[PDB]
């Protein structure tokens, strides 16, 4: 088949208009728009200070608050706080 | 737990075969990995499932990021048809994909060895459902074969992608991110998976063809 | 200058990206080798899985019949 | 048909399990008593294990 | 080599294999021509109401207003209570309601009988 | 394995049903063979906050492994030989459990076929 | 369901069948060389009975061809990432802000962009000046009471712009 | 409480003898000052209620609803221009004074000591709303809507008066304390059953439940924004307030006789959430949303758990704020395009870039976003009803799924995907509409920080 | 994606991949020539030509247009219309 | 704004899958391919791309030497 020539001529007028519009859509005055360590310091010092102030006084004056699963102690250790030994395990054999 | 995990694992494993988009392959792959983690909760081994979460996370973040690099480099055609020739088209992302789709299966001492193969060992050495074992076994074979097919159609074949090519990786942020996660998925699996307190009893006493069976199934 | 597209040809490659690619694949293979031989050998059982328990009758407790 | 087949084989699995040839896990102190629910002096239950 | 492609209410019959498109009457040609005429006249009126630089508001699509007033206000006329309408009304309106009411009676009678015996797990059941 | 095929294809008796293991009583062919040392000092086993279903035979090696692993931390690969010893002791435990299994199996097969064929 | 005609053609229907079957064979058949072999086989299969002088035999072979095509199609065909159903398919529909807007700005933002708004003012004067007589006379002069087609005539009388051009020229760039 | 009654009176001749183009500023400023002074009320402590007379007294149920009323007045009095800004000065003053008088009877109603006084100020609230929606309904069935509103709410509400007179002359006075401290159980006769059915059915009409809910959507889609928001928020939550107060009497027979209302409320909650999934007429979706959430409120009131009453009052206040705001966004889109439909006004992500945030945030407060008050209310109702029966939580979660579905469909229908490119009249968003949105949302988030206020009597 | 395109590039590339085709010749190949009228190739191969441009530039053109291209000038014009090839 | 557009005729039908398939189809009796639009895919930096085991065994070109050095250390 092919184009009817009416479509060819109408299409050519839209080619001229579309290319002139799209060439106009560039802005170019060559002045397009015009008006009419410290990070690590602040973010590892200021929230650390605020939270560590918050966690001593308010938090540990509320009694049932931050609580830790206790350190496991082993039969060869010695207790750092008072100072006394923990009795070692007995003989090994038949392995 | 483990019936549902085995059902998901076989279903999305068989569904991952004959998929011709990248991201849908990766989604079915991660669904199969979550199926193994539901099997890992079905057997009384939660800590191995958590280890698999960590290693899986490193691994498929690296894999998605590499595929996104390729898709933006190749004008977003995004499909496995019209994808082929990318090896030696700068091979940093091909190195990333072969390290990845190597690490998806059980490769004898890489990051994907520890989690997945301790999962299948503790799954085999337990009072299990006797069909879920076979489902996880067959789906390990299936993740081997779609890993091989994603490698073969993504990197190896004759180059089928249209001309005026601008394949580009001379790029700081891309190579820094892929670099950081390959350094992750090579070492951090072992570094995480070794220095933890043993919260369970490791099995460690298997016969023959029950420890070898992971590598046997991936090779076949 | 940075990269430029080229038409109907194999693209050009800077030596930097290909030497980091070769380096990272080679270190992956180096890691699987030095983690295979030197330290673990976990693909083997590492303990001899025995036979049926001892294959010793009159031991472990059975009476003769 | 496929969903019925998968659930049928799961039922066949649930009636026919696998297990490695292995007895119980032998616990030392009265099937690990006093670290179950409790009763500290009510029921010391006499049960022992023997070396084989 | 064909399974004849049975259709359904969800698998639509595609435009290729009708196969009524391949034995054609002249009246169907007349129908397609007049249907093209209707769509051409509607697009002509729409495009003339569409490109006026003086026009400000919306185009006032009459088919959308017609469908909306057909769907909201013009349901209640027309209506007559038929045997089908009454049957389907008393089925969808009262049936499931009386079903869930029966099952709530059953569950509450079981629960109150069971706590009258007292053998529930209310050893501590505080936040009631 | 092969025990599963024998138990699901052969007879119902001579392969023992698991998780109902003690069928014949102990000291049936033992007499006076028992040590069961359990040198693990249960109070200090409570003191080291172990997980349940680990408070078992071969747990003193777990105590020693935990002690060395805590006491030499920044060596990532410090404790190897004691962890190997703990795996060896659990291997001994698994061997002992398998010995219990096949003891009850051989007793059941030989003695029950003796009894139910000469009864 | 097409703008210019009512029925496609017979030849147009065979031609759409050929393009769809060749595209599905592309999607079915990777490595491109066995594709080229099978595509020339398909081209030969059309050539073997292209020159049949009947018409009911032509529609017979067409109908059985649709049967033996719809038997052998492909489930996820490789459609391009601009086609409907594709990977993108108006990906960048996020940014197609139409140009009936941009006149509702504050005059300080209009003072930031002088030249583009001045040239938009002259295009809008070109729209308003040449709207009424020329476009409406060409649209109410040549058609019958029934238009019976959707192709609209070009402006070839003496001068100015074609009728009904504004929302066809001033469409967004499709890659903004 | 007289210190809140009398400046509401004094704010009325303000509107008359303020001059032209100055009535607006004076009424908005002074009603916001009334809102601060209203927020100064919140004194209520522990053991008793607080008594602002033998005539006025405040339970902690009435405090957040009262602050809600005196906070929703200035928001509305700003919300109701641009559709009557071109009308006459006298009709404008009449409309504003009608809203002030409606506030006055709402304060009368929320601080009602006596149930007789509560009934009189209940239907006194009923009076001006008909005049408002009929005179400014801006559609052709506003007559039908106002008339159904009137005869439904009266003909349900009317034998409640007879039951209250009977309680008045069989047990002495009707202060809530001496109705309390004296209330005796009323056994399973039939006259007690009809008294219960009269009172509870009057408030059933007011909420509404499913068999009586077509009362509502005509009165919202055929009404102005002021009547719509006051109608929905304050009138439905006032009905719930009234049921909460009157259910202290009739203790034993509610277990015998309160099963079918639970049933109709649950199944109609499901059917109403299903009917507001497929409709056009964007205004009506929020109306049937309100029907669904107040059916949930009704289930919560008729089961008699303290968890249920806390969840009930939290759900009341949160849904009042959310549905009033979402009505206001619907009116904003209707002022943009004179449509009222839903499939027409498409696009609006590209255009109007800030309005997407308010649509999304209101749709998530309707979604039961988890730190918000709406999920707090719905969650405690689900806890109490699973304590009621172990099987009814399926309907609650199915309501949850369908509620998220239709709310997020309402989001992604009007404001997602493609402008219809034949609209070309919509202007960028004014400061007024966004000021109204910020007056809606920010109290809800600040109550989401600290919800110890809005939990009611059983805190 | 950062490609530059112009009318020169699309004209030369379309004329290139029409020059490479087998059963026509680069001897008599102007920009302005029909397909059926003077080059003398059949409409089946004309749709193969359209398939080649679709598979090269990476986007479908519909068969409501693919009836009626017939000449490389209108091919260059239509794909330059679809991609909006200006700055 | 040059591209320099590397011209036609600088390939032939010599990409060996295209050559074998034109031989098979010429023995079939058609001789009408699309032909020369794919030789750029079958020559250049392409054309003996590596197979599958080579791509995974690409590691130890640098690897065994460093492994032997680390073992000997
Ligand atoms: C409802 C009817 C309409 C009401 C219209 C006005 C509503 C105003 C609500 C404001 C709520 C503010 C809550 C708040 O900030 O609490 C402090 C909240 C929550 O604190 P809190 O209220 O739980 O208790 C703090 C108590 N002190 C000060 C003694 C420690 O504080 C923060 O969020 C910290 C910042
Ligand atoms: C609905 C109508 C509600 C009328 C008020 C409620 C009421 O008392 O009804 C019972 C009334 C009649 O009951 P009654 O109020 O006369 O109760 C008499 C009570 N004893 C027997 C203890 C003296 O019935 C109706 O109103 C029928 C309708």
């Amino acid at each position: 088949s092919g184009y009817t020539p009416d479509e060819k001529l109408r299409l050519q007028q839209l080619r001229e208009l579309r290319r002139r519009w799209l060439k106009d859509q560039e802005l170019s005055p060559r002045e397009p728009v015009l008006p009419p360590s410290i990070f690590a310091f602040t973010h590892v010092l200021i929230p650390v200070w605020i939270i560590h102030y918050y966690l001593k006084y308010h938090v540990t004056t509320k009694p049932y608050t931050i609580v830790e699963k206790k350190p496991r102690i082993f039969p060869g250790d010695t207790i750092l706080e008072t100072g006394e030994v923990i009795p070692p395990m007995k003989e090994f054999p038949d392995q | 737990m483990l019936c549902l995990g085995a059902m998901t694992t076989l279903f999305t494993a068989m569904c991952a075969l004959t998929q011709n988009d990248i991201k849908k392959i990766i989604a079915f792959s991660t669904s199969s990995q979550l199926g193994l983690m539901m099997v890992t909760i079905g057997i009384n081994q939660p800590h191995l499932a958590f280890l698999h979460i960590c290693t899986h996370a490193f691994f498929k973040a690296m894999l998605f990021m590499c595929s996104g690099s390729i898709i933006h480099s190749l004008n977003d055609e995004q499909d496995i048809r019209k994808m082929g020739g990318l090896f030696k088209a700068m091979p940093f992302t091909t190195t990333a994909l072969i390290i990845g789709s190597l690490a998806l299966t059980g490769m004898p001492f890489l990051t994907g060895f520890y989690s997945k193969d301790l999962i299948i060992e503790s799954a085999n050495t337990s009072y299990t459902n006797a069909w879920a074992l076979l489902m996880t076994l067959v789906a390990t074979s299936f993740t081997a074969i779609y890993s091989t097919r994603i490698i073969f159609f993504a990197l190896l074949g004759q180059p089928r992608f249209p001309t005026l090519i601008n394949i580009n990786e001379n790029n700081p942020f891309l190579i820094n991110s892929i670099k950081r996660l390959l350094i992750g998925s090579l070492f951090a699996g072992f570094i995480i998976s070794n220095n933890i307190p043993p919260m369970t009893i490791p099995q460690m006493t298997m016969p023959h063809y029950l420890k070898m069976t992971a590598l046997t199934v991936t090779i076949l | 200058a940075h990269i430029e597209p080229r038409y109907r040809q194999f693209p050009q490659l800077t030596r930097s990206q290909v030497i980091q690619a070769e380096f990272f694949s080679a270190t992956m293979w180096f890691w699987i080798l030095w983690r295979f031989w030197h330290d673990s050998d976990a693909v083997l059982g590492h303990f001899p899985y025995p036979d049926p328990s001892q294959w010793t009758d009159e031991e472990l407790g059975i009476p003769p019949d | 048909g496929f969903v019925a087949f998968m659930l049928f084989m799961f039922w066949v699995g649930e009636t026919y399990p696998t297990y490695q040839p292995v007895g119980p896990k032998q616990y030392p102190y009265n099937n690990l008593y006093l670290e179950r629910g409790g009763d500290p002096n009510k029921e010391p239950e006499p049960v022992v294990h023997y070396e084989i | 080599s064909f399974p004849k492609y049975e259709p359904s209410r969800l698998a639509s019959l595609p435009t290729t294999l009708d196969p009524a498109e391949y034995d054609i009457s002249s009246e169907t040609r007349k129908a397609q021509a007049e249907r093209l005429a209707i769509r051409s006249r509607l697009k002509r009126e729409y495009q003339l109401q569409y490109n006026d630089p003086s026009r400000r508001g919306v185009v006032e699509d009459p088919a959308l207003i017609r469908w909306t007033c057909a769907r909201s206000a013009n349901v209640y006329p027309n209506f007559r209570p038929n045997t089908k309408t009454s049957l389907l009304g008393a089925l969808f309106g009262i049936g499931p309601l009386i079903f869930w009411y029966y099952v709530f009676k059953t569950d509450r009678d079981r629960k109150e009988k069971l706590i009258q015996e007292g053998k529930l797990d209310r050893t501590f059941n505080i936040s009631y | 394995g092969a025990h599963l095929a024998r138990r699901y294809l052969g007879d119902a008796s001579v392969e023992p049903e698991p998780l109902r293991m003690p069928t014949f009583p102990p000291d049936y062919g033992f007499p006076e063979r028992k040590e069961r040392e359990m040198v693990a000092t249960q109070q200090e086993m409570n003191d080291a906050q172990l997980v349940l279903q680990q408070r078992d035979y071969c747990a003193h090696y777990l105590i020693r492994f935990l002690k060395c692993k805590r006491d030499s931390f920044p060596n990532f690969l410090a404790c190897k030989h004691e962890q190997h010893d703990w795996d060896y002791c659990e291997h001994l435990d698994y061997v002992k459990r398998m010995k219990e299994f096949e003891r009850e199996r051989r007793l059941l097969q030989r003695k029950k076929r003796r009894e139910q064929r000469e009864a | 369901f097409l703008p210019s005609a009512a029925y496609l053609t017979h030849q147009q229907k065979v031609l759409q069948l050929y393009k769809r079957a060749l595209r599905h064979l592309e999607s079915r058949c990777v490595h491109r060389d066995k594709y080229r072999y099978f595509a020339c086989l398909l081209r030969a299969r059309f050539d073997e009975h292209k020159n049949e002088k009947d018409m009911v035999k032509a529609t017979q072979l067409l109908r059985e061809a649709e049967k033996e095509f719809w038997h052998g199609q492909h489930p996820q065909p490789y459609i391009f990432p601009e086609s409907p159903g594709g990977t993108s398919y108006e990906r960048y529909e996020c940014y197609k802000v139409p140009e009936w807007c941009l006149d509702d700005w504050h005059p300080s933002e209009k003072a930031m962009y002088p030249d583009y708004f001045a040239k938009r003012e002259q295009w809008k004067k070109l729209r308003r000046e040449s709207w009424e007589r020329e476009v409406k006379q060409l649209q109410e002069e040549t058609p019958v009471g029934g238009p019976r087609t959707e192709a609209l005539p070009p402006a070839r009388k003496q001068g100015d712009l074609p009728p009904l051009w504004w929302h066809i020229v001033t469409r967004p760039r499709e890659r903004p | 409480m007289l210190k809140y009654i009398i400046p509401t009176m004094m704010l009325m001749p303000l509107t008359w003898l303020s001059k032209n183009s100055m009535i607006w500023i004076n009424t908005t400023l002074h009603s916001l000052l009334i809102s601060l002074t209203s927020l100064l009320l919140l004194n209520q402590f522990g053991d008793n209620s607080l008594n602002f007379s033998l005539t006025f007294f405040s339970d902690s149920l009435s405090t957040p609803l009262l602050i809600l009323t005196m906070w929703l007045l200035p928001l509305m009095l700003m919300a109701s221009q641009h559709h009557l800004s071109k009308e006459n000065l006298a009709r404008k003053k009449l409309f504003i004074s009608m809203l002030i008088l409606l506030q006055l009877f709402l304060i009368m109603t929320f601080t009602a000591t006596e149930l007789i006084f509560f009934y009189i100020m209940f239907e006194a609230t009923l009076v001006p709303t008909l005049i408002i929606i009929t005179r400014w309904g801006n559609q052709t069935e506003r007559l039908n809507a106002g008339l159904y509103f009137l005869f439904y709410t009266l003909a349900g509400s009317l034998p409640l008066l007879v039951a209250l007179i009977y309680i008045q002359n069989t047990m002495g006075s009707l202060n809530f304390l001496i109705l309390q401290y004296w209330v005796q159980p009323m056994p399973n006769s039939w006259s007690n059953t009809f008294m219960w059915l009269a009172c509870m059915m009057a408030f059933m009409v007011k909420m509404p439940l499913y068999g009586l809910h077509l009362w509502l959507p005509k009165a919202h889609v055929e009404a102005p924004i002021a009547g719509s928001m006051v109608l929905a928020a304050i009138l439905l939550k006032l009905g719930g307030y009234g049921m909460m107060r009157i259910t202290l009497l009739l203790n034993p027979i509610t277990d015998f006789m309160a099963y079918p209302f639970i049933m109709l409320s649950l199944w109609g909650m499901i059917m109403t959430s299903s009917i507001c999934l497929r409709q056009t007429d964007l205004k009506s979706l929020i109306a049937y949303s309100s029907v669904s959430h107040m059916a949930l409120v009704i289930v919560a009131i008729l089961i008699q758990t303290p968890w249920s009453y806390m969840g009930a009052t939290a759900l009341m206040i949160a849904h009042g704020l959310t549905s009033s705001m979402l009505f206001c966004l619907a009116n904003s889109n209707y002022e943009r395009v004179h449509s009222r439909t839903m499939i027409l006004a498409r696009g609006l992500q590209t255009l109007l870039p800030l309005m997407a945030a308010w649509w999304l945030l209101a749709s998530l407060t309707n979604l039961a976003l988890p730190p918000s008050i709406n999920l707090i209310g719905e969650l405690f109702v689900v806890m109490s009803t699973f304590s009621w029966s172990n099987i009814t939580i399926i309907l609650m979660g199915l309501n949850m799924v369908i509620t998220a579905l239709y709310s997020l469909y309402m989001l992604i229908t009007t404001q997602r995907g493609k402008h219809t490119h034949h609209i070309n009249n919509i202007l960028p968003s004014f400061t007024r509409e966004n000021a109204l949105m910020s007056l809606h949302m920010l109290p809800l988030l600040l109550l989401s920080l600290n919800p110890k206020i809005i939990l009611g009597p059983l805190y | 994606d950062a490609p530059p395109l112009t009318l020169e590039g699309i004209k030369d590339r379309v004329l290139y991949v029409l020059k490479l085709y087998d059963k026509i010749d680069p001897e008599k190949l102007s920009v302005n020539s029909h397909f059926m009228k003077d080059l003398g190739l059949d409409s089946l191969d004309q749709v193969e030509i359209i398939m080649a441009m679709e598979d090269e530039f990476g986007f479908e053109i519909p068969d409501i247009d693919a009836e009626k291209l017939m000449c490389p000038q209108e091919i260059v014009d239509y794909i330059a219309d679809k991609k909006d090839v200006y700055e | 704004s040059k591209m320099e557009l590397p011209d036609y005729k600088q390939w032939k039908i010599e990409g060996t899958p295209l050559e074998t398939v034109q031989e098979k189809l010429a023995a079939r009796g058609l001789r009408d391919p699309w032909g020369r639009n794919e030789a750029w895919r079958y020559m250049g930096g392409f054309a003996n791309n590596v197979s599958f085991v080579g791509a995974l065994l690409k590691g130890f070109k640098w690897g065994f030497a460093a492994f032997v050095v680390a073992v000997g250390a």
